[PDB]
């Protein structure tokens, strides 16, 4: 899965 | 700031935890007054409403108790009545008066049913050899009102259906659908369903036109008149199912009031006490310990200390999964190892990672010192989006003021992300102009990133290794960082900032606890912290640290061990480094 910072 | 347990504590003292509540039911719609208001002023007007709110908000619910209440007139009598052999008119009677017109009918006072009778006039002069009328519906009290339901709005539920009697068919073999059962009331439908059956443009044509047509099969069919309608429509969905209806200019003009759920309410003694009665209304057995940790984890839901989430069937189904773990009774206990097993149930990724970690597959510091590193922490976007440390490096050498962004660059950085990386940029070469243009070139890399990322929430890890390369300043490995950065160097609010610090301290505890270990964060988020027992009882020990702050000097200062100034402070190192650079840049 993305990443969210 | 150092933010003590006591500082951090959020959640609600229990008292008495296994004695059983006893509280009323609230009213529907209790902490929504908004839409409450919204649906008053609907009814009081004969306008047609919509609500919209997040899912499981428990939306239907609350509208159908609401209008469980209400009071009309008893709706008349409704019937298909033919003013021909080919044709049909649909008629209201007065109520109960149906069954004396039929009976005269059946045969071979009534003012309103004119033109059936009129037209039902020569089988005698011609010896010429699908008449009576065709009652939909009838009740003995509008009280409470019609209220239908349809969730699945397709043409025939909406609209009715022609059956054919072997093929023929005739006034009798219409039946109704839910327009005509709702006449004299309520007739709620989804937005979603209008969308995806394709029935929104019948449904318009319905209210604009009164045109309300059962389906048919594509033999000779019937011509049905239009009718005026008497219902009011309420609507529900979600903001996003409103959007392709709201572009729609007809929308608007059919659903004048919108009714509107907040998504959390105030977190107030009210508002607990209203769930309590809500949950034993439910059927719950609910202790008083039972009802402190659902409020609590509403609160830890909306990641608010001061909001809790308002989405009561999430409540109830995490209720349903702690009455079970209680052997039927809701307890502190059980609503806490309901959470647990939540967890459990999605864990398997975070414990593959972990074990990476500790394999050394992953490379990660959680003690010690380095030039030009940080953990910066992230969340997985896939539910129940875990937190977790991200290992960061910079480093710089002598050039051409250039701040390049690795994963950016390689495409895997999304826009906000280029944004924060663009926006240091623009604070680092306005900080630092005694060598005209800054005399370095630095390169950001999140070390073990295959995936893509986005957010603005490293731009102070970036930062602060950033200005740690600058400047050779080792830094703590033991405290990960997150945080926004604006142009001037200030700290900026991030998002999902409990499962940021779990992440790290379930690094941390998986390494083995160093006891110094921690995270900086904003002060701005403050408010949002909700942690996790396990992480305020570390803190509360001296296990695991918290510290708020307000500029990226500030981040800079805690990880580097000493402050800006008091020279020999660290800008003197970072002015000292960027001199070191340009002469090698230059002469």
């Amino acid at each position: 899965a993305p990443e969210a910072v | 700031m150092r933010l003590s347990y006591e500082a951090l504590e959020w959640r609600t003292p229990i008292e008495n935890s296994t004695e059983p509540v006893s509280l009323p039911p609230p009213p529907p719609f209790f902490g929504q007054e908004r839409a409450r208001e919204a649906l008053e002023l609907a009814i009081r007007g004969g306008f047609h409403a919509y609500l919209v709110g997040p899912p499981s908000l428990g939306k239907h619910e609350a509208l159908l108790a609401y209008l469980s209440t209400q009071s009309v007139e008893t709706p008349p009598d409704l019937l298909y009545v033919p003013l021909s052999e080919r044709k049909v008119a649909v008629l209201t009677l007065p109520s109960g008066q149906e069954i004396h017109l039929a009976e005269a009918v059946e045969g071979l006072r009534f003012p309103q049913a004119r033109a059936y009778l009129e037209a039902l006039r020569r089988y005698a002069e011609t010896g010429e050899p699908q008449w009576r009328p065709n009652l939909l519906t009838s009740s003995s009290s509008g009280t409470p009102p019609p209220i239908v339901y349809e969730p699945y709005a397709t043409a025939p539920r909406l609209f009715g259906r022609l059956d054919y009697l072997v093929w023929s068919t005739n006034v009798s073999l219409i039946r109704p659908g839910a327009v005509h059962r709702a006449q004299g009331g309520y007739l709620i439908l989804d937005a979603l369903s209008l969308k995806r059956e394709g029935t929104w443009e019948a449904f318009k044509r319905a209210l604009r036109n009164g045109q309300v047509e059962p389906v048919t099969e594509p033999p000779a069919g019937l011509e049905v008149e239009p009718f005026p309608i008497q219902m009011q429509v309420i609507l529900v969905g979600t903001p996003e199912a409103f959007e392709g209806l709201e572009e729609d200019p007809a929308f608007s003009e059919l659903f004048r009031i919108r009714a509107e759920f907040s998504p959390t309410l105030p977190a107030s003694p009210e508002n607990c006490t209203a769930l309590g009665g809500w949950l034993l209304a439910q059927g719950f057995q609910l202790t008083q310990g039972g009802l402190t940790r659902l409020y609590d984890e509403a609160r830890r839901m909306a990641e608010q200390r001061d909001r809790m989430d308002a989405r009561l069937v999430e409540i109830r189904a995490l209720a349903e999964e702690a009455a079970v773990l209680g052997g039927g009774l809701l307890t502190a206990e059980s609503v806490e190892q309901a959470i647990a097993a939540r967890e459990h149930r999605s864990f398997l990724s975070e414990e593959e990672f972990l074990r990476a970690v500790q394999e050394g597959v992953i490379r990660l510091r959680t003690t010690g010192r380095a030039v030009g590193e940080v953990n910066s922490l992230v969340v997985v976007e896939a539910a129940p989006y875990w937190g977790r440390p991200a290992r960061l490096t910079a480093r710089a050498a002598p050039g051409r003021d250039h701040l390049i962004s690795i994963d950016r660059e390689a495409g895997l950085g999304g826009q906000i992300f280029h944004k924060a990386v663009l926006t240091l940029a623009g604070y680092l070469r306005s900080r630092y102009i005694e060598h005209g243009s800054l005399p370095v070139t630095i390169s950001l890399a999140f070390e073990q990133n295959y995936v893509s990322i986005e957010g603005d929430a490293a731009g102070l890890a970036e930062l602060v290794a950033a200005l740690s390369a600058i400047g050779n300043l080792p830094l703590r490995q033991d405290l990960a960082v997150t945080g926004a950065v604006d142009q001037t160097g200030k700290v900026l609010a991030v998002g999902a900032i409990n499962a940021k610090v779990e992440g790290f301290f379930r690094v941390c505890k998986a390494l083995g606890l160093s006891g110094t270990q921690g995270v900086i964060l904003p002060e701005a988020n403050l408010a949002n912290l909700t942690l996790r027992a396990e992480v305020l009882e570390a803190v509360r020990a001296g296990q695991f640290h918290i510290y708020a702050v307000e500029t990226a000097e500030q981040a800079l200062e805690i990880l580097a061990g000493a402050r800006m100034e008091g020279f020999r402070g660290l800008q003197e190192k970072i002015r000292a480094g960027l001199e070191a650079f340009a002469r090698l840049e230059e002469g």
